[PDB]
């Protein structure tokens, strides 16, 4: 008994008996389609780690830039389509600049996450300006910072909605890289223990066996600004794995 | 013809402390030799840690009140937090530049508690340059009042004299002598002194009278 | 059939269907009345209470659209409160160039021409609400007008929208309102309205009346509670 | 068929409904329940709030207007972050022109207007969060809720949400006694409507329960993870 | 108060202008160049108003280099000429009027060398030599009476010297080194500033 | 199912058929040929309006001087031609205001085929249905004939032909043309050959070929249409040629 | 299929459709004949009406849009005012700038112009009239045919509406280059007889006539004369 | 004002005077004038102290964006273009700027003086505000590019001081800076009294 | 279904107008870049003379800028409207900012307007791919590739067009750190590259170098018939 009529799903601005807005769901969807990335929050600092999915040797490892630096206290690791990635990224780096000018202070992790997650709520055509994408995002970001509050780690979804996360995976393999985050994930974890049982779930998501080429790793530690660990920092850290 | 601006007159005042700031104005507003009324505290509550205080043309002084109390309720709204002092300052640095063309004339001083919990005083020009500063006095009688303060909290142009931090009390009893001062010589200023001290307890008011002219 | 999906598109028989099936969303309303007598217009309208948690006294299908007149409305209400506040702004707009209060047959037909733009575009629904005005002044008269989801505006000595507008209609027309007087039409609009009210198939309804008038001195008012009481408790003993 | 009619906001079933405004209603269910009641001199919203996983937190079911007036949303979370901003900004557009705190009545009047033009025209999807709006001004304590659809009402309690019949029924039988309520009576009067909602296993617990509450002399607060402890403490078990 | 002398050859155009940039009174810099490489072959040297005269010149430079990258082949000197009165006439009538005058000097293979002046109302004239400045008072002149359609490379770096000197002897204003340059077929040449010490 | 409407939505295999579909369209249309020749270059077309209730008041129906120094020929849905000669003109005048110079021809023909590439990149017009010939002398290049087509891709040609049996032409043209030995009386005889052939009728009217000529003269460029005495003289010329070779064999 | 409905989309092989369904509407339309004599041009066209009720001097289908250029259209008559009134305003817009007549020539051209505007969009429908203009200028007869497509010909003779094919036939079988305008408007009215199906009368037919005087429409009672042979 | 900054091979080192008057009355003594738009380029602030401090600021915002995008710190010879141009779209709406933004980028030690005006000239020396004709006559003769770092913190002191003593809107302390390769660092604060003493 | 609007998403969160664009680029000319250590290299193959057709004007090698060169694949008229695009950006942003625009800099620019075409339904997808070369400031060598997507890489050596695949895994096998090492040796990858993929020989490549400060040069066609003929022998 199958009935896969649809007819629906076309077209946002449409509310499908049962109320349900399916092409932002679908959207949700298309992050699974990207490279699994996973924060971790701890007392010390959020740690940051994806996969590069790096097709062709001779592409340059360095472009492929999944984890980004929005300011010195938050950074962002992102999965999804690219391109819409660097059209969020770029609203949450100027934003963090406007507060500085017009406050003289440094933008919380949350304010950010609210304020990227603004442009993506215009997807439903909220506004009348020409210049706003029809289309949800389909990206999904990860945005993590040491804030007043101290390390905090925000999920943003093409929905627009952000929430605090302790631990989160986004992508291909989040079903399960976040089951098996959970078994994981202690609150009192030291960033190097975090650090390490990120990449040991992503050694066991990722098709390909985990080098230094093949991951992107970023810490921002309460002292430190946004890091992001150099191939031979990465080798240390794989290496006890 | 019509001239936009009027001076409405009003002075102002502020004293940083270690842990204590004390923000103080008359209460007079005068156009031209007229005295429009005699209960006018030139003093505004922003925030728990910080008080605002104007002079210069009212009109002015009421609007940026109310666009800064309703800036204040809109970074409240948007980042979960009230504005600190230092934000606070900087707002207005870049509000006040909005109209370089067509400006406020209004001299401002933000005294309040920063975030260490010492006490900072910013003292903005009618176009928003901002200076973080341990006293200012704006107004009318910026130029009668400044002068004694430099001498007495500043401790300049005076030799083999031992520098105190300035207390509470010695403030108060500071700031109201420096506004009877200025009562007898500046006409603009006179009625009364409402003196706000921001301390972790929180702003509190005081007033005292200076002489009606 | 695609003559149906559209306001703009005209059935091969000439008819155009959109705008025919607005009009049956009224009927999904509960009725409301209005009479004109005499003295003044009376208005009366059924809202059924379909919570106990909801406000008494809120909810209003009966609105003030100047101070010299009301409205009454049935059908989607959402679209009710925005054609209000259209009357409302076109009210103040009168008094604000002519200066002086908008004649009710001026305000019909202004309303109505708005209501009936919807009709013509594709781009915008025709609206859902059918609703009745009216207001008393000195030279002018005692006036209650009607204007449906189609835009057709007329003057009705007596009128019904809503659910039961063809019962309503029956009762209403024994009535002689002309030469009856603003005080005693309030006792015979709720007459009405309880007759009309099905038991079985609404819970309970609770009777909003509105009046203008000479008695109102050309204010319209909701009718004070004590004149309301009066007329609930003759209703229910006519119903017997 | 009757595939035909359900496309657009703007055009009229054959029988008189605008089918997509009801099923923007329907999205309200979707959401996790929340109970707003009022007592003569206060006005409560509890809310359910739901977690994507363990490790994530709860969102964020009631948020502040102002002072006087505080929402809850449920329902998609993006049109609720929308409206609370126009109506942030029309209460503190009152507050700089006129010095007054925006009558809650008025603003909810607002909300409606600007839900209404999606539904007319073709274009934008109809707002789908449904709105607990609870304010404290002069004429006294108000609690209102907005439909998807414009349709606003004044009620003395409602509860919104997925299960919210549950609720609306216990807040019924006990709905006299809330009037002359204490604020503690009032909060748990409602924290008990809003556990009919709950699945019978799930018990409300410090994490999943938020309270706001504004009142003559209290501005609207948040009660948030530990601070509606003492209110849940009080609290019996399951019937 | 900028001097800028352009004398055009049988096969050259020489140009030349004071290197000094200065505030009200204090001469900020003693090696400001006001010449613009519009092209290999076209110099576009131009004084006036602070601001308008970089602005302007940029604007040019590089629009005539778009046509190069777009088309392949440069633009003539006379072309450019018309382009940038074009532009300074457009601007003229509007808020915005760029107070800059402008000497163009550039050499075509076909047409040869040219030397074209722009005042600042946008005027433009092809001319055998010409000043822009107040310089250009006291040594058009100069060249006036010891110019020969015919000079030759030599004798003109050699009457450029000559008008300089005049300007060190009479001008009030103090503008101590020059920097000239010839457009030729092989292209812009520097050669050494004429510095009076 | 469909993929060949609204002309925005790539087909998979990425092919935008609404311009394909537009370049169908210059098929239908009467042959228009144009030969670059050392001394010149030439464009014939074949009028194909032949009704006899019909008045030659125009210069020409479907040669059309852009600018001094170039001119077009069109073939396609003649009101989309009559737009694109009016742009074509206006943005030479303006190239002539700006830099006070000729514009160079092939700067004409790619500011055009720009304007037909815009048309098929946004969504509500319909791709312009014309393809044109331009030939014109610039400084820079000399003596040149450009092709254009619906899609704006534009390319230069020694010879041409546009339109119904255009194929057939190019086929004729690529054995007969000789590369740097043509010369404008030999050229204005190639396309009297290729166009008896591609034409259905028999003999060529005279009256149904229009052919003009750009060359430069003292210094200026001069496009001449040939008056119709001068083009039976072609016809009859090529006529007994052919009946020579034929008498021979 | 899918090509039909739309403006701005090319049929599997390249044909407008929308445009060839106008051209149609103008086929449908009242017979309409022209005829450029050396000394004049005559426009004439059927104006049956289908009762004694309707007054005919209220409307007329031959028009001036200028004193020496007039025009006759065969399609939807809504339409033909709208392209008249364009199209008087467009040659006034050339005496002001130029001060001089409008060229015939320049009219068409302008007024096709305006035709291809309404082609281009999908919001609006191509214009269902095709129009037949005729002038005097610079001592030369001109006549000159505007299609809904926005092309304009220039016919010595030609006749649109219903039976423009059969009617062409007869005009090129009963034309002569040296014809004289009195001979010239007989020729029309045959044309025109060809496919009147009713007995023609001076209210039947509207007439035009121009020359070095300029357009001008013959009176009811000058066309009766001319009927009369 | 004084603002003065020379490049010499060490780096380049900005100085300013700290008084700020409105008519003549001294708001301030105290005013930093060397605004520090990023951690490796500085600029100073001449004429009025809101249209520098604003649009310094301006370009501050601009340069972390660029650093951002780019992933590299903007050239010195950028940063006065982009003040120069947001300038001059304002010219002749009465904004008053002198600066001089100081930075090392590859090219080597930067400084490059933008007005209102709209003038942008790199070179060696530059002073800029009322006082600037007093300070470049001391800076102009013991001026060398070979200076040790120490003796060119001594030229800048002096030259400010011999301005405030000659200029009655400019005085109160001396702060200086120095543009290492590496970043700025703050050599000093003197005032000018102690300054007084220690010349004379 | 999903696949007639750019807006839409499908079931699965693709967008296929976008990807079908992609589709378009490999029905292009192949292009291949390889970086060497001094010289960067871009090469493209020529369909035909077709006779009486003037070389010309076909010109799939362009230089943006004096620092920038770029070769496209797609639809050849789309290509024309991005290379003038960027040659605006790259004078423009030397007014803005008064310094030579950065390889990636002129990439983002690209990538960004094409970004723009796929977001918004009513413009169609750039139905090109761009092999951009420069030397940036440092000298560095930089080649990157853009997508009618949006995406930019940067790739040591890259294949777009017809039989890129192909070319691609030629060059994998092929591309060392050693046959970088001689500027000819580089010129020599591309043209075996290209060899590989056209059907024809030399006759039918065009090849481009851009030295380290010298200007693009488009290598005439008898230097190519030398280095062709140096790889046939030495084959």
């Amino acid at each position: 008994m199958f009935l896969t009529r649809s007819e629906y799903d076309r077209g946002v601005n449409t509310f499908s008996p049962e109320g349900r807005l399916f092409q932002v769901e679908y959207a949700i969807e298309a992050i699974k389609l990207g490279s699994t990335a996973i924060g971790i929050q701890t007392s010390e600092g959020v740690c940051l780690a994806v996969e590069k999915r790096i097709t062709s040797p001779l592409m340059e490892p360095s472009s492929i830039e999944k984890i980004v630096e929005i300011d010195a206290h938050i950074g962002c690791a992102m999965s999804g389509l690219i391109a819409d990635a660097k059209t969020l990224i770029d609203k949450a780096r100027v934003e963090t600049q406007n507060h500085w000018f017009t406050y003289n202070e440094t933008m919380t992790v949350e304010s950010v996450t609210q304020a990227v997650s603004n442009l993506a709520l215009q997807f439903g055509e909220e506004d009348a300006d020409p210049g706003a994408m029809s289309r949800p995002f389909g990206v999904a970001l990860l945005f993590g910072g040491v804030d007043e509050k101290g390390p905090q780690l925000f999920h943003m979804d093409p929905s627009g909605t952000f929430v605090q996360c302790d631990a989160r995976a986004i992508g291909s393999a989040s079903e399960g890289a976040q089951s098996s985050l959970q078994e994981v994930y202690h609150k009192s974890m030291t960033l190097k223990e975090a650090i390490k049982s990120s990449l040991i779930i992503l050694k066991q998501v990722m098709e390909e066996k985990l080098n230094a080429t093949n991951i992107e790793l970023a810490t921002v530690q309460p002292g430190q600004n946004f890091h992001m660990f150099t191939k031979e920092e990465l080798e240390e850290v794989i290496k006890d794995i | 013809r019509f001239s936009p601006y009027v001076f409405n007159g009003g002075t102002i005042l502020a004293i940083a402390g270690e842990d204590f700031a004390i923000v103080a104005s008359d209460t007079r507003l005068s156009e031209g030799f007229s005295i429009h009324t005699r209960d006018s505290p030139k003093c505004y509550k922003l925030t728990d840690k910080t008080v605002i205080g104007c002079s210069g043309f009212h009109g002015d002084c009421l609007t940026l009140t109310k666009i800064i109390e309703a800036r204040l309720k809109m970074y409240k709204h948007s980042n979960n937090k009230a504005m600190t002092t230092g934000a606070i300052a900087a707002m207005l640095s870049t509000i006040l530049y909005s109209r370089r063309f067509f400006p406020y004339y209004v001299y401002n001083i933000i005294g309040g508690l920063d975030e260490e919990g010492k006490g900072a005083v910013y003292s903005f020009d009618p176009v928003g340059s901002y200076q973080r500063d341990s006293f200012k006095a704006g107004g009318s009688a910026s130029a009668m009042l400044q002068p004694l303060l430099d001498n007495q909290v500043g401790f300049k142009n005076m030799q083999n004299v031992e520098h105190v931090p300035l207390s509470l009390d010695r403030a108060m009893r500071l700031v109201k002598d420096v506004f009877i001062s200025a009562a007898e010589r500046d006409v603009y200023t006179g009625d009364a002194l409402r003196i706000c001290i921001v301390t972790k307890e929180g702003i509190r008011e005081e007033t005292v009278s200076l002489r009606k002219d | 059939t695609g003559y149906d999906l559209s306001a703009s598109t005209f059935s091969p028989d000439g008819r155009v269907f959109q705008v025919e099936y607005a009009m049956k969303a009224v009927e999904n309303s509960s009725t409301a009345i209005g009479i004109r007598c005499k003295d003044g217009v009376v208005f009366g309208v059924e809202k059924l209470v379909l919570s106990k948690l909801y406000e008494e006294g809120s909810n209003k299908r009966l609105f003030n659209v100047d101070r010299h007149v009301g409205m009454a409305v049935a059908g989607l209400l959402a679209d009710a409160r925005s054609l209000a506040d259209i009357a409302r702004e076109e009210a103040s707009n009168f008094r604000s160039n002519f200066g002086y209060n908008i004649p009710l047959k001026h305000l019909a037909d202004r309303v109505a021409m708005y209501v009936h733009a919807y009709t013509l575009y594709s781009a915008v629904r025709p609206f859902g609400c059918s609703f009745m005005l009216g207001s008393y002044s000195v030279n002018d008269g005692a006036q209650l007008y009607m204007i449906d989801p189609s835009g057709v505006s007329y003057g009705y000595w007596g009128c019904a929208i809503g659910k039961a507008r063809q019962a309503a209609k029956t009762e209403i027309e024994k009535l002689q309102m002309k030469e009856m007087t603003c005080r005693d039409i309030v006792k015979e609009v709720a007459k009405i309205i309880y007759i009309v009210h099905d038991e079985v198939k609404d819970k309970a309804f609770e009777l909003e009346l509105s009046w203008v008038g000479e008695l109102t001195n050309g204010r319209h008012e909701i009718v004070p509670k004590d004149i309301r009481e009066e007329a609930e408790k003759y209703a229910k003993e006519s119903l017997k | 068929f009757r595939n035909q009619y359900d496309n657009d906001v703007t055009v009229w079933s054959p029988q008189g409904r605008i089918h997509q405004i009801e099923y923007a209603m329907e999205a309200v269910k979707q959401g996790s329940a929340t109970v707003g009641l009022k007592s003569k001199t206060h006005a409560v919203l509890v809310a359910l709030k739901r977690a994507q996983s363990e490790l994530a937190a709860h969102q964020k079911k009631i948020l502040h207007v102002d002072n006087h007036i505080g929402i809850s949303i449920a329902g998609l979370t993006a049109d609720a972050r929308l409206l609370c901003n126009f109506m942030r900004q029309e209460c503190l557009d009152s507050r700089f022109v006129f010095d007054r705190p925006l009558p809650v009545s008025r603003l909810v009047s607002l909300i409606g207007s600007k839900t209404q033009i999606p539904t007319q025209r073709y274009g934008r999807r109809p707002y789908g969060v449904g709105l607990l709006i609870a304010g404290y001004d002069d004429m006294g304590p108000h609690i209102f809720q907005t439909c998807p659809s414009a349709n606003y009402f004044d009620c003395r309690a409602m509860s919104i949400g997925a299960r919210s019949q549950s609720a609306r029924t216990y807040l019924e039988r006990h709905m006299s006694e809330f009037m002359e309520c204490n604020l503690n009576e009032l909060v748990k009067h409602g924290l008990r409507a809003l556990r009919e909602t709950l699945p019978a296993e799930q018990d409300l617990t410090t994490k999943n329960v938020s309270i706001g509450i504004v009142g003559k002399d209290l501005e609207f607060t948040i009660y948030d993870d530990d601070d509606v402890s003492p209110f849940l403490e009080g609290l019996e078990e399951r019937p | 108060m900028e001097y800028l002398i352009g004398i055009q050859g049988p096969d050259y155009v020489l140009v030349a202008s004071d290197r000094v940039a200065a505030s009200n009174i204090v001469q900020m810099k003693d090696d400001h160049d006001k010449m613009f490489k519009m092209s290999e072959k076209i110099l576009l040297l131009c004084v006036g108003e602070a601001g308008d005269t970089v602005q302007f010149a940029e604007y040019i430079q590089k629009n005539v280099q778009l046509y190069k990258m777009r088309n392949g082949y440069e633009l003539s000197p006379t072309a450019a000429a018309n382009f940038t009165r074009r532009n300074l006439a457009d601007c003229l009538r509007s808020r915005t009027p760029y107070h800059v005058n402008l000497l163009l000097a550039g050499y075509d293979e076909h047409e040869g060398p040219a030397l074209y002046y722009m005042d600042y109302l946008a005027a433009l004239a092809k001319a055998p030599f010409a000043a822009h400045g107040y310089g250009a008072f006291l040594t058009l002149s100069i060249l006036d009476r010891y110019y020969t359609p015919t000079i030759s490379r030599e004798r003109a770096v050699e009457l450029l010297r000559k008008c300089l000197e005049e300007l060190q002897k009479r001008f009030i204003l103090n503008l101590p080194t020059f920097s000239v340059r010839i457009i030729d077929k092989n292209g812009i040449h520097d050669l050494d500033n004429i510095s009076f010490p | 199912r469909r993929y060949d409407s609204r002309t925005t939505i790539f087909s998979p295999e990425g092919r935008l058929y609404q311009v394909e579909y537009a370049m169908e369209a210059i098929g239908h249309a009467g042959t228009c040929l144009g030969i670059l020749a050392n001394d010149g270059v030439l464009l014939a077309a074949e009028r194909r309006n032949i009704h006899k209730l019909l008045d030659e008041v125009f210069f020409s129906e479907k040669i059309y001087k852009l600018n001094e120094d170039m001119a077009c020929s069109v073939a396609g849905i003649t009101s989309d031609a009559n737009v694109l000669t009016n742009e074509l003109r206006l943005i030479a005048q303006r190239y002539l205001l700006q830099y006070q110079e000729p514009i160079p021809c092939e700067q004409l023909v790619t500011a055009l085929c720009d304007i037909k590439q815009a048309y098929t990149q946004f969504g509500g017009k319909r791709p312009f249905g014309v393809s044109l010939l331009y030939i014109g002398w610039d400084k820079h290049y000399g003596f040149q004939l450009y092709q254009s087509d619906p899609s704006g891709n534009y390319g230069g040609w020694k010879a041409t032909c546009i339109g119904n049996n255009s194929a057939a032409a190019v086929s004729m043209l690529k054995q007969d043309y000789k590369e740097g030995e043509m010369t404008l009386k030999s050229a204005l005889a190639l396309a009297i050959k290729v166009l008896n052939k591609t034409m259905d009728v028999s003999k060529l009217s005279a009256e149904k070929v229009e052919i003009a000529t750009l060359t430069r003269e003292n210094g200026k460029t001069v496009i001449r249409v040939l008056k119709q005495k001068e083009v039976e003289q072609l016809i009859k010329k090529h006529e007994e040629e052919e009946a020579k070779a034929e008498r021979e064999k | 299929r899918g090509y039909s409905f739309s403006l701005t989309t090319f049929s599997p092989s390249g044909k407008l459709v929308q445009i060839e369904y106008a051209l149609a509407a103008v086929a449908g339309g009242a017979p309409s004949v022209g005829i450029k004599a050396a000394n004049g041009v005559v426009l004439a066209t059927e104006k049956k009406q289908k009762s004694i009720l309707y007054d005919e001097r209220s409307v007329h289908k031959v028009e001036p849009i200028t004193k020496h250029i007039g025009l006759v259209y065969s399609g939807m008559g809504p339409d033909y005012r709208v392209l008249v009134h364009r199209a008087r305003k467009l040659a006034q817009q050339y005496y002001l700038v130029y001060q001089e007549p409008i060229p015939t020539a320049q009219l068409v051209q302008r007024v096709a112009s305006v035709m291809q505007e309404y082609t281009q969009s999908g919001g609006v429908r191509p214009f269902g009239v095709s129009l037949l203009i005729c002038g005097w200028n610079e001592g030369r007869p001109y006549l000159f045919q505007s299609d809904p497509s926005g092309a304009y010909f220039a016919w010595k003779a030609t006749a649109m509406g219903k039976n423009y094919v059969n009617g062409k036939t007869f005009l090129e079988k009963r034309y002569n280059e040296d014809l004289e305008l009195e001979d010239a408007i007989h020729t029309a009215i045959l044309t025109l007889k060809e496919s009147f199906e009713g007995q023609m009368t001076e209210d039947n037919i509207e007439v035009g006539i121009c020359n070095e005087a300029g357009f001008r429409r013959l009176t009811p009672t000058e066309v009766k004369d001319y009927l009369a042979a | 004002t004084t603002t003065l900054a020379f490049k010499f091979r060490h780096g380049v080192i900005v100085a300013a005077d700290s008084r700020a008057t409105a008519g003549a009355y001294i708001a301030s003594q105290t005013v930093k004038k060397v605004i520090e738009i990023n951690p490796y380029l500085l600029g100073t602030m001449a004429g009025g102290a809101a249209d520098c401090s604003f649009w310094e600021r301006l370009l501050a915002r601009q340069c972390r964006i660029y650093e951002l995008r780019n992933k590299e710190r903007i050239s010195v010879a950028a940063a006065s273009k982009l003040l120069a141009n947001m300038v001059y779209q304002y010219k002749g709406m009465g904004l008053s700027m002198g600066t001089m933004i100081c930075g090392w980028d590859k090219r080597g030690p930067g400084l490059y003086y933008v007005d209102s005006e709209g003038n942008r000239i790199s070179g060696a020396t530059f002073s800029v505000g009322s006082g600037s004709v007093y300070a470049y006559g001391v800076m102009d003769r013991g001026y060398s590019y070979d200076l040790e770092v120490e003796q060119a913190y001594d030229l800048a002191r002096r030259a400010i001081y011999q301005a405030t003593y000659r200029d009655a809107y400019s005085g109160g302390a001396v702060n200086l800076y120095h543009v290492r390769e590496d970043g700025w660092i703050r050599v000093s604060s003197d005032n000018v009294a102690d300054l007084h003493e220690k010349y004379s | 279904s999903y696949d007639r609007a750019i807006t839409v998403f499908s079931p699965d969160g693709h967008l296929f107008q976008v990807e079908y664009a992609q589709e378009a680029v490999k029905k292009g000319s192949t292009a291949v870049g390889v970086r060497g250590r001094d010289i960067v290299v871009l090469g493209v193959e020529k369909k035909s003379v077709a006779k009486l057709q003037d070389e010309r004007t076909v010109r799939k090698i362009c230089a943006l800028d004096d620092n920038v060169c770029m070769a496209f694949a797609g639809l050849t008229a789309d290509a024309r409207i991005v290379i003038n695009r960027a040659r605006v950006e790259c004078q423009s942003h030397r007014l803005t900012v008064e310094d030579p625009v950065t390889v990636e800099y002129i990439t983002r620019y690209i990538a960004s307007l094409k970004q723009r075409y796929t977001q918004s339904n009513g413009r169609r997808p750039f139905g090109i791919s761009a092999l951009i070369v420069g030397f940036d400031f440092d000298g560095t060598p930089r080649l990157y590739q853009t997508d009618p997507s949006g995406t930019y890489h940067a790739w040591k050596a890259n294949a777009i067009g017809r039989g890129a695949k192909s070319v691609r895994e030629f060059l994998e096998k092929n591309y060392t750190d050693e046959a970088i090492e001689t500027d000819d040796l580089t010129i020599k990858l591309v043209i075996k590259a290209l060899l590989e993929v056209v059907q024809s020989g030399g006759k039918n490549i065009e090849l481009a170098v851009m030295r380290r400060d010298q200007s693009l040069k488009i290598l005439n066609p008898e230097e190519i018939e030398k280095y062709v003929a140096e790889i046939e022998k030495e084959k």
